């Protein structure tokens, strides 16, 4: 943590509901999906889980 | 939410073909004329207005969609101004030397606006240059599906055939089942 | 071949390489005449042919174990049954150190050469092969410490005349103890910049190995390598690492660390009487060091490092911002020269942060606002202190 | 066809370098570069094969049925274990997981491909000792219709250097021939320990065995429909290189009930 | 006829002893190359008149004639232990598209 050494301290906070929706969408483009799946509703149900 | 965007609008060509048939009812033809004139006014189908007025309709009726030069110039000037703005964005990204994802996205923006007005050749050039990057296979699938949709828009089936065989050739380099179902619907 | 003076064109220069060619051709003529006079049937280059045919092919590789009754030896190849190989005349009987890599003949297996190691699979990383960068100019202030380190480590090597005339052996070792982030490592980089000696760096963590045996083994190897490549400026850094930490990967625990420290405290002084091996250690916590290491006669001149003062702070600001694309709006006088406590590391850290921020905006010039923002950024990212409350 | 006399040395083909040369590893221990006989069906020179070699020349002269060199044999009927799914009480979730990760992928890969999921190619039944880790697999072998090559961990290691990776490759080749098949390397914690001593011959051979196992498992393409199962009592004493996608991913967690 | 002559001559060539796979750990000189032959030890081999010593690079697999170890060929695979470490680790590939949020 001393300055001069390792420089940038970057935060990865646990994903928010929008971030969770984006991650679910990204990983959901790998399987046959029925039309009109409300992924935003599923992510909104998914609380605490991350990545 | 993600969307490939309703560009080009399929209903434009749908009602254009509905108009160009004497077999269909006159009332439905006039409804199609009203819709197509409204969409030409709103979404700036100036090049498609010129094409529809000079070919298609009068190629084979045709009073409702009358080739007005003034309306062909005002909307064309607006379209050229928008194209100039997009060129400014592309050149400013090149000057800033941003990430190649961003320059590829700017190329997609130029091409999708070119499709948004109906010019097939320049849109094809923009998306062909856009493919030259090393973007992810999903973006390439979406782009060449956009040229396939353009081919559907102008009712040139061989254009769609070559676009979709190009899709199938490289679809094995992807695998995303949603992007394969899109191609399945297009091929069907 | 010698060096050539002067650099530019000059007739005397041409005369110099004319002498070079004259002497070279004269050596060539002498060698030609001497060879021609010699009986070629046992001279000239037929010796090469005889050596090749006696050597045989392929030459296997083994390990020497003894030199009993010279013209005889006991090699030990990894697979062969440890033959009683005889030593031939071609090999040099001075490089046959027990444990070398000899070249056995294929069939009769008689030593026909010693294969020097020349590997250095681990030392190559250690051996300083390119001067880092900073010269002594880059260090702002610290004049007394620079003078002491010079007269302790540089002058004995470059200019031994003063010491031999004065009649004092040079001070053996120097330990750079002080507050963290105050140039204890920069000064080592500087002394490594101008050097006529090998500079084998090592960090105290690497002496805390995992196996029981390879605690003193590493130190013995390091100091042997320093000895053979004399002179050496070995730079054991973070020497306090052996004391604290207490790593789980260490199988021995405290006892193995104690044995390693004992081997270090021996190899520094030794019964072996090593030659020109200068030792420069540097640590943040001089307190947690067994006084056997820091005893005089092992490391004599214990140089103290202290946080810079206001003038030293402004000098550091000047040297570090010398290579700045600075706009005139930035004023160095009130920049960081504020007397509200800094360090030798903060001044460079805020410069780096401000440069990064200016890069983010793509502004090729540096703004005073960016410098101030990096200043406060460095200020918040700072564990302030603990002992000041006693005297506050 | 005279070099094909009947003293011969079994070798393992490794890499086809040219049309008439190859790199074989004779059972004696050391690799060679040899000339292939111009009569063999060169389409059969698959890697890790069981080709034969001439005695003093090592020239490749005959390819063997790849199910011949195997020291480990497919479990037939004399060794068919006598437990049933009904006999294994409880472990309902474990039973379902092993059925959906072992039996169903063997039977119906087309469903896995169509759905879009990645078919598992390795399971790591683990838990406290005495939980049915061995018995669930034992019951699987009593109902499976696929080959059930059963190796026993420490059986891989032998005094003869090179009898390791060789027999690992041989076992995997046998599994690939009789596809579908299930390998049941048992007590793998004796082969895939974390800590490693790069000075003694004991660890430097288990290392080669583990490397060969890892390379062969990575060589699993989407086809060949062969699943690998291993059980252990101590999951912590396991090389993390065995816990990556493409390798063992599904992890069953047999709990002390 | 060329095919027939080759087939007839093949019988003699098979009885010629094979060649060990070599490993060029270090280049010694212009006519001697240190080679570690698996799995026993290393040797100082002689390069043939075809292969150039400067062409050889460390970790290049090679072939040595079994009668008397003599360089006669250069392989292609090499060793490169780095792609062994990243193969054992098996880090999955990714792009900026995969990461979201
Ligand atoms: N007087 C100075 N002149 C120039 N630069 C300095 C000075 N003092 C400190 N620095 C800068 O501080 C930076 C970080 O400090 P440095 O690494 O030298 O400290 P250290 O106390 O030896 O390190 P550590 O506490 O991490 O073992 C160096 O890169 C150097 O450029
Ligand atoms: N679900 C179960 N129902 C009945 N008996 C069981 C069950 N699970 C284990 N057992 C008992 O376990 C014994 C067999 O050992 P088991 O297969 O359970 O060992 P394990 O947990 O795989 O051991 P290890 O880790 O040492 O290989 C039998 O005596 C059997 O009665
Ligand atoms: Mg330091
Ligand atoms: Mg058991």
């Amino acid at each position: 943590l001393r300055p001069g050494r390792i420089d940038r301290k970057i935060e990865f906070p646990p994903p928010s509901v929008a971030a969770r929706a984006e991650i679910l969408r990204i990983h959901s483009r790998k399987m046959n999906l029925t039309r009109g799946i409300n992924l935003r509703k599923v992510a909104e149900k998914m609380n605490g889980c991350s990545g | 939410d993600p969307t490939v965007n309703r560009v080009p609008n399929y209903e434009v060509s749908e009602k254009a073909f509905l108009l160009t048939q004497s077999k269909v009812s006159i009332e439905q033809r006039k409804e199609a004329a009203e819709f197509v004139l409204a969409k030409i006014k709103e979404e700036e189908m100036a090049p498609y207005y010129k094409y529809l007025c000079e070919e298609y309709l009068v190629n084979n009726l045709n009073e409702w969609i009358k080739f007005d030069q003034e309306l062909y110039n005002e909307l064309c000037k607006k379209n050229e101004s928008k194209i100039k703005e997009l060129n400014e964005k592309i050149q400013k990204l090149e000057e800033d030397d941003e990430g190649e994802l961003e320059q590829a996205q700017a190329w997609i923006n130029l091409g999708e606006y070119y499709a948004q007005i109906g010019d097939k050749d320049n849109a094809e050039k923009t998306l062909g240059k856009s493919l030259s990057k090393a973007i992810s296979t999903g973006a390439k699938i979406d782009v060449m599906l956009t040229i396939a949709r353009l081919g559907f828009f102008y009712n040139d089936q061989l254009y769609v055939k070559e676009k979709l065989e190009a899709v199938n050739s490289m679809i094995e380099k992807g695998g995303d089942w949603e992007r394969r179902n899109r191609y399945k619907t297009y091929y069907g | 071949l010698p060096n050539i003076y002067p650099s530019t064109r000059c007739k005397l220069k041409l005369l110099r390489m004319e002498r070079i060619k004259d002497h070279l051709l004269l050596e060539e003529e002498f060698v030609s005449n001497s060879e021609i006079l010699k009986p070629f049937e046992k001279k000239q280059e037929e010796e090469k042919k005889q050596l090749e045919e006696i050597r045989g092919n392929p030459l296997s590789i083994g390990t020497l174990e003894e030199i009993i009754d010279d013209d005889h030896a006991i090699v030990t190849s990894p697979t062969m049954p440890d033959y009683y190989v005889s030593i031939l005349s071609f090999v040099d009987k001075e490089l046959l150190e027990p444990g070398c890599s000899v070249l056995l003949h294929h069939k009769t297996m008689s030593i026909v050469g010693v294969l020097q190691d020349d590997a250095d699979p681990m030392v190559s990383v250690m051996k300083m092969d390119k001067s880092p960068t900073e010269s002594y100019s880059d260090i702002g202030g610290l004049e007394s410490q620079i003078q002491e380190i010079k007269e302790s480590v540089e002058l004995p090597l470059t200019h031994p005349e003063l010491y031999e005339e004065m009649g004092i052996k040079p001070p053996k070792g120097v330990i750079l103890y002080g507050a963290p982030g105050t140039g204890k490592t920069l000064l080592a980089k500087a002394v490594a910049n101008q050097t006529s000696a090998t500079f084998l760096r090592i960090v105290g963590s690497e002496l805390i190995q995992k196996y029981l045996g390879d605690g003193p083994r590493l130190c013995r190897q390091i100091f042997k390598v320093a000895g053979e490549n004399a002179p050496s400026i070995v730079f054991i850094d973070e020497i306090d690492a052996i004391g604290t930490k207490r790593y789980d990967s260490n199988s021995g625990g405290e006892r193995e660390i104690q044995r390693t420290m004992l081997e270090l405290l021996n190899q520094l002084d030794g019964f072996d009487d090593r030659g020109d091996v200068k030792v420069i250690m540097a640590t943040n916590k001089i307190e947690t060091l067994d006084p056997a290491l820091i005893r005089p006669g092992r490391i004599d001149r214990k140089i103290l490092f202290e946080n810079p003062d206001l003038s030293t702070k402004k000098k550091i600001l000047g040297i570090h911002t010398s290579k700045m694309n600075l706009s005139e709006d930035v004023n160095l006088e009130t920049l960081v020269t504020t007397k509200d406590d800094l360090s030798g590391a903060d001044i460079q850290a805020m410069c780096t942060e401000a440069g990064l921020l200016a890069l983010r905006e793509r502004r090729m010039q540096v703004t005073a606002e960016d410098f101030k923002q990096a200043k406060e950024r460095v200020m918040k990212n700072k564990v302030e202190e603990n002992l000041e409350g006693l005297y506050l | 066809k005279r070099i094909q006399s009947v003293p011969l040395v079994i070798g393992q083909f490794l890499e086809p370098i040219d049309q008439n040369t190859g790199i074989v590893s004779s059972t004696t221990g050391m690799s060679y570069v040899v000339r292939i006989l111009s009569t063999l069906d060169r389409e059969l020179l698959k890697p890790s094969m069981s080709v034969a070699l001439h005695r003093h020349s090592n020239a490749l002269v005959d390819i063997l049925p790849p199910d011949s060199d195997s020291s480990i044999s497919v479990m037939g009927e004399n060794e068919k274990p006598d437990v049933t799914y009904a006999d294994v009480g409880g472990l309902d979730m474990q039973k379902q997981e092993i059925r959906e990760a072992v039996e169903l992928p063997l039977v119906q890969a087309d469903l896995y491909e169509q759905i879009g999921i990645d078919p598992p190619r390795g399971v790591l039944l683990y838990g406290p000792p005495g939980t049915g880790k061995t018995m669930l697999v034992k019951a699987v072998a009593n109902s499976t219709k696929a080959a059930f090559i059963r190796v026993n961990g420490s059986e891989f290691v032998h005094k003869y250097l090179g009898e390791g990776p060789r027999m690992v490759r041989d076992v995997f080749r046998l599994a690939r021939e009789n596809a579908p098949s299930i390998i049941f390397i048992d007590e793998v914690d004796s082969i895939a320990t974390k800590r490693f001593d790069a000075q003694t011959g004991s660890d430097r051979e288990v290392q080669r065995i583990l490397i060969e196992l890892l390379t062969q498992m990575d060589g699993f393409d989407q086809s060949t429909n062969v699943k690998v199962i291993m059980a252990t009592n101590r999951a912590d004493t396991l090389d993390p290189a065995l816990l990556r996608p493409g390798r063992l991913d599904r992890k069953i967690e047999f709990p002390s009930l | 006829n060329d095919k027939v002559r080759f087939i007839k001559d093949e019988l003699r060539l098979l009885q010629e002893p094979g060649s060990y796979v070599g490993e060029v750990i270090k280049i010694v000189s212009d006519k001697k190359v240190l080679v570690k032959v698996q799995p026993e030890g290393k040797y100082i081999v002689d390069v043939a008149k075809d292969i150039n010593v400067k062409d050889l690079k460390a970790s290049q697999r090679v072939c040595l004639r079994s009668d008397s170890y003599m360089l006669h060929k250069v392989l292609e695979n090499k060793a490169d232990p780095l792609v062994s470490l990243m193969m054992v680790e098996k880090v999955p590939d990714s792009t900026y598209d995969m990461v979201g949020g």
